[PDB]
């Protein structure tokens, strides 16, 4: 049985505005098996209280999850998403890009 | 418009690290409304949409009973599948299941589904006639004969045409203010200078429901099918969805390009130019 | 409304 590597997107719910409180998202999709680790980082350090959607899957049977947290973007603060999966040789860090 | 109800469930063995995890989820269109997680403390079917909360304690009791029994059935199903395949117990395995129905705008039955995947690959599926099974391999052929001998197809027909369409209809009425909405995309273009002789044009679609949409690039009337980066439709987290399509552009050539956007919330397709 | 069905493989 084959395995599929997560696709990863880190993005904000609403267009980014410094001082405006927002939601930071990390969408992992297209993966098999469902065993996965996902974290959102603030300045290279793991955020606590991060929530996630209930595990669900697409028509090709591959899984997807949304990991999210409330935050206020600022120009100096960097955000990232960390993902680990069987198919990955090392944890994957995808940096938040306001433009993407 | 036409609507759908789906239930998805995943059982995964966690060898050496505990008992199998079961997670089921219920959707009406692109909106989740229920969940059950065997690992959770609650041990109950839980509400996930404002409009399902109105269901009395009887509903929640029955739903819990049905999903718990399905959870335990799928735990034995993993053991059966291991046996069919002569797989090692050291390996971790997944059984996924999907069932539900489609209805038209008048609320009539359009289609029923009841299908399984073992380890992310088709196992057995109810055919559209709701009378027979498509089995993907020799193991599924064994399951198929047991299901033919047990008249299981008839039970699923009766559910998919009955309880499934009745429930979908009730949910659609009770959650009318939310489910019946179609939020058209807020569209815009961005420009990001790469180097001297290049820049990325990116076409955005934001805040749409439902998730289906098309974004397409053109260089002066002609399609640009292979130079476009298109990301997956992603949830904003608030009920709505987002997507973008980008093309790399030679410096001073931004005017040649147009972005095209189709969504059911849009009376007519949008065209965007830089 | 979830199905009312114990079905074994």
């Amino acid at each position: 049985m084959i395995q599929r590597t997560p696709k990863i997107q880190v993005y904000s719910r609403h267009p980014a505005e410094n001082g405006k409180s927002n939601f930071l998202n990390c969408y992992v999709s297209g993966f098999h098996p469902s065993d996965i680790e996902v974290d959102l980082l603030k300045n290279g350090e793991r955020i606590e209280k991060v929530e996630h959607s209930d595990l669900s899957f697409s028509k090709d049977w591959s899984f997807y999850l949304l990991y999210y947290t409330e935050f206020t973007p600022t120009e100096k603060d960097e955000y990232a998403c960390r993902v680990n999966h069987v198919t990955l040789s090392q944890p994957k860090i995808v940096k938040w890009d306001r433009d993407m | 418009g036409s609507h759908s109800m789906r239930y998805f469930s995943t059982s995964v063995s966690r060898p050496g690290r505990g008992e199998p995890r079961f997670i089921a989820v219920g959707y009406v269109d692109d909106t989740q409304f229920v969940r059950f997680d065997s690992d959770a403390a609650s041990q109950r079917m839980e509400p996930r949409a404002p409009w399902i909360e109105q269901e009395g304690p009887e509903y929640w009791d029955e739903e819990t009973g049905k999903v718990k029994a399905h959870s335990q059935t799928d735990r034995e199903n993993l053991r059966i599948a291991l046996r069919y395949y002569n797989q090692s117990e050291a390996g971790s395995h997944t059984l996924q299941m999907m069932f539900g129905c489609d209805v038209g705008s008048d609320g009539r039955f359009l289609r029923g589904y009841h299908q399984y995947a073992y380890d992310g690959k088709d196992y057995i599926a109810l055919k559209e006639d709701l009378r027979s099974w498509t089995a993907a391999d020799m193991a599924a052929q064994i399951t198929k004969r047991k299901w033919e001998a047990a008249h299981v197809a008839e039970q699923q027909r009766a559910y998919l045409e009955g309880t499934c369409v009745d429930g979908l209809r009730r949910y659609l009425e009770n959650g009318k203010e939310t489910l019946q909405r179609t939020d058209p995309p807020k569209t815009h273009m961005t420009h990001h200078p790469i180097s001297d002789h290049e820049a990325t044009l990116r076409c955005w679609a934001l805040g749409f429901y439902p998730a289906e949409i098309t974004l397409t690039w053109q260089r002066d009337g002609e399609d640009q099918t292979q130079d476009t980066e298109l990301v997956e439709t992603r949830p904003a987290g608030d009920g709505t969805f987002q997507k973008w399509a980008a093309v790399v552009v030679p410096s001073g050539e931004e005017q040649r390009y147009t972005c095209h956007v189709q969504h059911e919330g849009l009376p007519k397709p949008l065209t965007l130019r830089w | 409304q979830f199905k009312d069905n114990v079905i074994l493989l």
